RNA sequence: UUUCAAUGGCCCGUCUUGAAACACGGACCAAGGAGUCUAGCAUCUAUGCGAGUGUUUGGGUGAUGAAAACCCAUCCGCGAAGUGGGAACGCCCUUGUGGCGUGCACCAUC
RNA sequence: UUGAGAAGCUCAGACGAGUAGGCAGGCGUGGAGGUUUGUGACGAAGCCUUGGGCGUGAGCCUGGGUCGAACAGCCUCUAGU
């Protein structure tokens, strides 16, 4: 079998139309969730900083965001990752704190019974 | 007696482990040189511009 | 590909071959004959010469390079390893962007093979050089 | 000027792009051949198409 | 190496204006019919449907 | 006196700008070399665009006659900048525009001698030529400037005596008229230049003191 | 063009074989009918840039077809890691002749 | 003296079998980009012809007849040539 790439420009267009389709549904919030900053796990790459999967629970507790609130305002949680050093904790705590500064959370209507 | 295969894979990996930083430093040093190797303005070039 | 005309389709290289065809037969210089022969040569037979080789060859032994133009039918690349560039005057088919900037900012000038033909039509006071073909 | 840049200054819209340089500065080969600098040192031209 | 410095700008009614623009350096670039037709040959193949 | 107007695409604008520049050159102020270098970029292209032979004969006459108009203090800078822009742009001209620029250089060659004669009425001739010989030596006849074309100097040698005789039809006084050529032939690093300039030059040692 | 006269003229291809002999294939005509595409490698040439080089996995963008063209974030691949002869040049000066120097590439000598 | 498609023009001498194989330049076909401000119902293409011409040749141009709606030269690209 020989795989051909004639749909390469048609996949590019289809993926872009999905981003536009996604943005139409969720109008003002970002098309991606904020990702942490981590360091790759080798002696070849540990100097580089890249994006992680989600923020650790210890990073969210320091930033002031609970693990149940976090998912609702676009902050992924990684229950697996941990902070073995204070630099990873502070690098990503500041990342969450900056995110909260630039964030507008629209209020939600709440059911409110008469008494009690 | 000579070496063991436990470190042989570690030595070759440590050899290519510096490939990333060597490429990063080579790219970084090149841009510094290009910043220094800028031909002057030749003020007779904005005469009509 | 090397005998009576270049294999190159570059129009401007044909204009240089045309200019040195006139200079080779209307002058009794072996420089014009040597330059014309090297214009027919292929890219493999015209190796680049570094800016460091030009600086080394001119200021070699007794040095006293004076102001003789260095002529190479080829590309003058750059040697970033050398830090101080002397005042050189080189005429070449091509200079790289870094080599041209280093030669100009560090004193001297860069010429084309037609700018030198007007300065030294017989190639007098020229240092004809070549790149090593070992590669 | 921003799309293409100059032969010495980089293009604004193309990162690290400079206009190509020419193998000849002046491309009028007739001007070089028939110049005072060159015609003053050439030996006396033989005839054109010669008699049989 | 010496070319016209500026170019004139024409109005809607085809009349010249007093404004002028310095000739961009791209018009002084080498003209390479060999290179243009080699690149064109390749680029012209880049919208071909398979058969 | 705008330089952009001097290189306009229509001849009417270029002529108007040339006339306005006539007053600008006669101010009692010192223009720096760069100011004249930019001014001579437009003036070179005003001459570069002249179309018919009759116009470019008069245009070169207008540019040459501009020299006495300039203030005496910065008149030398006007000529020295003319020969700088005629050396860096000479090799870029095409074969159909060289004849129009040969005449301009010839008219300016005689414009130097005529200015020498004018200043000789008040000041002594020896110092006037010394000022001009300094201009020739620092400019076109510089030995450290390898890039100055020989076509300009070959033209200057061909017309040096013939344009000096025009300025002094009756008699030519003793002076260092041929000093720039003597310095060039002796100590130039262009073997083609020094082997051919004595052939082109026709210096008359009849008046100059024997060495 | 047909035909006559004079002179000459063994059936083509394949295989065989010094050569042929051969043995094969051929009733005739039309149409179809066989070194192609692709991946890797090496030489050579051209082109671009050059201690660098390679945009097209992808992203950005593209209103006149938007599967094109145009743009490039992070990677990654591949590269980087003294004496003689001699091209060319100047100076001579008995001027040619030769000599005096400077000596590329490359080859010999340490 | 006009004879610079310098890829042109021009002068001179020698030489000419050829399998395998090596090399160069050309002829023709389908389609593509450009071009000829191209040809065509006052007749395109095709076919026919003891009509004529050009080229060493592959081939090409043309008259007459037949015919009825498309087609070609030049530069480049391409191949189920």
């Amino acid at each position: 079998y020989v795989k051909t790439w004639f749909n390469q420009p048609g996949r590019k267009l289809r993926r872009r139309q999905a981003r536009q389709t996604k943005a139409a549904k969720i109008a003002p919030r970002p098309v991606e969730a904020i990702r942490p900053a981590v360091k790759p796990p080798t002696i070849r790459y540990n100097m580089k900083v890249r994006a992680g999967r989600g923020f650790t629970l210890e990073e969210l507790k320091a930033a002031g965001v609970s693990r149940r609130v976090a998912s609702t305002i676009g902050i992924p949680v990684d229950h697996r990752r941990r902070n073995r050093s204070e630099e990873s904790l502070q690098r990503n705590v500041e990342r969450i704190k900056v995110y909260l500064a630039h964030l507008i959370v629209f209020p939600r209507k709440a059911g409110q019974p008469k008494k009690g | 007696t000579f070496v063991s295969s436990t470190m042989v894979r570690a030595a070759i990996r440590n050899q290519a482990a510096q490939r990333y930083v060597n490429r990063q430093e080579s790219k970084l040093e090149r841009q510094v040189r290009a910043q220094q190797n800028v031909i002057p303005e030749d003020p007779l070039d904005n005469v009509f511009a | 590909s090397q005998r009576s005309k270049p294999a190159s389709e570059n129009v401007y290289l044909k204009l240089l071959v045309k200019l040195y065809r006139f200079l080779a037969r209307r002058t009794d210089s072996r420089f014009n004959k040597a330059i014309l022969k090297r214009l027919f040569q292929s890219k493999t037979n015209r190796p680049p010469i570094s800016i460091s080789k030009i600086a080394a060859l001119t200021s070699r032994k007794s040095a006293s390079s004076q102001n003789k133009t260095t002529v190479v039918v080829g590309t003058v690349t750059d040697d970033e390893r050398m830090l101080t560039v002397p005042k050189l005057s080189i005429a070449a088919l091509r200079f790289t962007k870094s080599a041209r900037a280093r030669i100009l900012k560090a004193g001297g000038e860069v010429l084309t093979l037609d700018q030198l033909a007007l300065r030294a039509p017989t190639g007098s006071n020229t240092v004809l050089v070549r790149g090593k073909k070992h590669a | 000027d921003s799309v293409f840049g100059s032969t010495t200054e980089v293009a604004q819209l193309k990162k690290n792009y400079f206009l190509p340089e020419n193998i000849i500065s002046n491309a009028d080969v007739t001007r070089l051949i028939n110049s005072d600098e060159i015609q003053s040192i050439v030996k006396a031209a033989g005839p054109s198409r010669v008699k049989r | 190496a010496a070319a016209r410095p500026t170019v004139s700008i024409y109005n809607k009614d085809g009349s010249v204006s007093s404004e002028t623009l310095a000739l961009p350096f791209v018009f002084k670039a080498p003209i390479r019919p060999d290179l243009v037709r080699s690149v064109h040959t390749a680029v012209a193949k880049n919208k071909r449907q398979p058969y | 006196p705008f330089i952009k107007k001097l290189a306009a695409n229509d001849r009417k604008t270029r002529d108007k700008a040339l006339e306005s520049l006539q007053r600008f050159l006669s101010q009692k102020k010192k223009f720096e070399r760069l100011d004249f270098l930019k001014l001579w970029k437009g003036l070179f292209y005003c001459m570069w665009m002249a179309d018919k032979p009759l116009y470019q004969q008069k245009l070169s006459d207008n540019l040459a006659a501009l020299v006495p108009i300039v203030w005496i203090d910065n008149r030398i800078l006007f000529q020295s900048t003319f020969w700088e822009t005629m050396g860096r742009e000479w090799t870029g001209i095409d074969i159909l525009r060289t004849d129009k620029f040969y005449l301009l250089m010839r008219r300016f060659c005689a414009a130097a001698f005529r200015d020498i004669q004018t200043r000789s009425k008040t000041a002594l001739l020896d110092k006037v030529v010394a000022e001009y010989n300094q201009m020739w030596m620092d400019g076109p006849f510089n030995t450290e400037n390898l890039a100055f074309p020989n076509g300009i100097l070959f033209h200057l040698a061909d017309i040096w005596t013939e344009e000096l005789r025009k300025v002094y039809p009756e008699d030519v006084p003793k002076a260092d008229w041929y000093l720039p050529f003597d310095s060039t032939i002796k100590s130039s690093h262009n073997v083609v230049l020094r082997k051919t300039l004595p052939k082109r030059l026709d210096r008359v040692s009849e008046y100059t003191k024997d060495s």
